[PDB]
């Protein structure tokens, strides 16, 4: 009864409250990190989260600013955190950043320099808006190690959701979000469904709960079962 | 700006430290009744001080010199650039100037990249103990994490200079957090010297796990002014991880 | 405490390219130069003695032997660099300071011993040698590089750091009982940044009561911070 709490009250609360902290003047902290080899995720809470409130959201692959250009990165991570502070709130999934926080010595590959900047440069551009900026930026990452510690620094990403090891509590939470919108029965339970996978470390977990989907979206049967999971999990 | 009114607490080391790095700022023509030359640096090492940074930014706010770090932890990475002559050059015109790694305080990668900065700011280690263009460049090292082990091996005080800094002159943890206290919204009825004495043992940061631990407990009840008990529970609040 | 040993390598060492008379027509020819060595090393003080010749001359210098451990085995293809731009820069001086798998290392150092030898090249360039310690480096390094004569390091003869302590004190303020037979009888195997790094700390000391003159008294005690120093460890 602590993390949806914390995670309520660090989400939801500074979302319409800005004023109230320049008041009080305490910066509200935002950042969301994830991290975990064995599992990938990436779609259960980003689209938990991304879908608890129905409003904008503006989300961005890897590379989408990887165009070894120099000064189009400026414009465009300004021009993307403009319309989220001035269109809608709307909270920023930015992925793969192990392939653009990683240092360089020789400088005739700019462009890995430059995207670093650019990282660094918003970085740097969220830490000079933290008197309570209408955007919120969540991240994710496999590879911490290869990261730099600005990146894992305090005053940056002070919520650190990991996944070691969840309890039933969330296998219920994450679990009853997802099966809510898809066809469940009596015999419809993930627990060792979702145990083998720990054993045998599987990734993006729920996208093969999708490829289980698309195995019964055949209309053939209209429940999904034990069939297409575990036949799912056995070829996918 | 960082100047004397946001630093305090070390008078004794900018006492002793004015001849070190004030001596070519205000008084050179000591150079044939004494002699000296100009010297590495200085670092401290030690637990982190809450204003490891602040020192060097006063010092140099009242130097009246840039500051140019070679991490480049804020938007001064690339701005300035083999990416090793433009700072030598930057240093040539801009001949008073202050050095100080921020930034840099997997065993394959990050010590492969971190291995061609510390290469990097040897050859210029190299360059600068070969030649020397101007006056005023003076570097200074950063112990203060665990995982800051080149610059204390390869400095023990043989050719360098070397400062004990455990127990800084305890304001570090009183005078100093005092100071965070004035940027932040406080009170009248505070009384930071118990709850400022009462945390030994620990760390040395104190003063930045009180204030920032702090903030969650005055983001969570949404006080307008912070009160000393949520200093007190800080306390603990950071204890806990001891 | 050294003129007549300054004077004799001095001599030693610009008989080529200078006083023809008595280096060419005679017959004298020493071309493999000399090996020098100081047990207290730091370099300063081999360079104090080697810094004669750097008045009206052009010098080389090459400290440690780090970019061979530090990087791939290329081998001896620096020192075959730094052979041509000797031979392109006849009119100089080489000297190199701090010299200090397997089959390798063996392989190079007997490259570099045939290569510091000079099989075919006469003499165009004086090579000088440096180290902490002459007992680690292996023997066979003295029959290229010394063949004339080498010179130890002497004892605080009393007159070494005089005339030291004279020149850097030539325009300083000392006070009547500033002696100096206790400070350079009481100092043994100190260089000149030693000596030049007690004065600076005395001075700088001295000058935390606005005092212009230098007393004994101050001096002794900030020579104990060094000698405090140099037995903490």
């Amino acid at each position: 009864d602590i993390q949806k709490q914390e995670v309520r009250e660090a989400v939801e609360l500074p979302l319409t409250h800005f004023e109230l902290y320049k008041q009080i003047g305490i910066d509200p902290p935002r950042g969301v990190l994830m991290y975990g080899p064995p599992g990938c995720g990436k779609t259960m809470l980003a689209k938990a989260v991304a879908h608890h409130t129905t409003a904008a959201f503006i989300r961005v692959v890897g590379s989408e600013f990887v165009q070894k250009y120099l000064g189009e990165g400026p414009r465009m991570v300004r021009d993307v955190f403009r319309l989220a502070k001035e269109n809608a709130p709307a909270i920023i999934f930015i992925d793969e950043i192990d392939a653009i926080a990683t240092k360089r010595f020789d400088a005739q590959t700019g462009a890995d320099r430059e995207v670093q900047r650019i990282l660094l440069e918003l970085l740097n551009q969220m830490d000079g808006f933290d008197q309570n900026v209408n955007v919120k930026v969540i991240m994710a990452t496999n590879r911490a190690d290869t990261l730099d510690p600005a990146l894992l620094r305090p005053g940056r990403l002070d919520r650190k959701i990991e996944f070691p090891l969840p309890d039933r509590r969330q296998k219920r939470l994450i679990f009853s979000t997802i099966t809510s919108k898809m066809n469940l029965s009596e015999e419809v339970d993930l627990e060792d469904y979702v145990a083998r996978p720990d054993k045998i470390s599987g990734a993006d977990i729920n996208s093969i709960c999708q490829e289980s989907g698309m195995l019964a979206v055949r209309e053939n049967r209209y429940i999904v079962l034990a069939k297409d999971f575990e036949k799912a999990y056995k070829t996918v | 700006d960082s100047t004397y009114e946001m630093i305090g607490g070390l008078d004794k080391q900018i006492k002793e430290i004015k001849e070190v790095i004030e001596l070519p700022v205000k008084h050179p023509e000591l150079f044939e009744a004494l002699g000296i030359a100009q010297p590495k640096g200085v670092l401290l090492y030690g637990p982190p001080g809450t204003g490891k940074t602040l020192l060097a930014r006063a010092v140099a706010h009242h130097t009246d010199c840039t500051f140019i770090r070679v991490s480049g932890s804020e938007l001064v990475q690339k701005f300035i650039g083999r990416m090793v002559r433009e700072l030598f050059v930057m240093a040539r015109e801009h001949a008073p100037s202050i050095i100080f790694m921020d930034e840099i305080d997997r065993l394959e990668g990050g010590s492969g990249g971190d291995s061609e900065v510390q290469r990097t700011m040897l050859e210029l280690l190299n360059q600068l103990d070969g030649f020397e263009a101007t006056k005023n460049i003076k570097v200074i090292m950063a112990t203060n994490r665990i995982d800051i082990l080149d610059s204390a091996l390869l400095r023990p005080g043989r050719i360098d200079r070397k400062i004990e800094f455990p127990p800084p002159n305890e304001e570090a943890r009183l005078d100093i957090l005092k100071i965070h206290s004035r940027k932040m919204n406080l009170t009248r009825g505070i009384n930071l010297r118990k709850i400022a004495e009462l945390m030994p043992g620990a760390s040395g940061a104190e003063v930045k796990g009180v204030c920032t631990e702090a903030g969650m407990y005055a983001l969570r009840e949404r006080r307008v002014h912070v009160t000393q008990e949520d200093f007190e529970m800080a306390v603990a609040k950071v204890m806990q991880k001891d | 405490g050294l003129d007549n040993q300054i004077q004799e390598i001095k001599e030693s060492v610009e008989l080529p390219l200078t006083h023809p008379e008595y280096y060419e027509e005679m017959g004298i020819k020493p071309p493999k130069g000399v090996i020098l060595y100081g047990p207290p090393g730091t370099g300063k003080t081999l360079l104090a003695k080697a810094v004669a010749n750097q008045t009206s001359a052009t010098f080389l210098r090459v400290v440690g032997s780090e970019l061979i451990q530090k990087y791939l085995g290329d081998g001896p293809k620096l020192v075959r660099e730094l052979f041509r731009v000797a031979e392109e820069h006849a009119p100089s001086i080489v000297f190199i300071d701090e010299i200090d798998g397997e089959r390798e290392i063996q392989r190079t150092m007997l490259e570099l011993l045939n290569q510091l030898d000079g099989f075919d090249s006469r003499g165009d360039v004086k090579v000088i040698m440096a180290t902490n310690r002459i007992e680690t480096l292996d023997p066979a390094l003295i029959r290229p590089g010394r063949i004339d004569r080498k010179i130890e390091f002497p004892l605080p003869d009393e007159k070494t750091k005089k005339r030291i302590f004279q020149i850097h004190t030539s325009r300083m303020t000392l006070a009547d009982d500033v002696t100096l037979d206790d400070l350079i009888m009481a100092k043994d195997d100190l260089s000149g940044a030693d000596i030049k790094a007690i004065c600076t700390e005395a001075g700088l000391m001295a000058l935390r009561e606005r005092r212009m003159k230098v007393t004994n008294e101050d001096f002794k005690k900030s020579k104990e911070n060094v000698l405090y120093k140099k037995q903490e460890g």
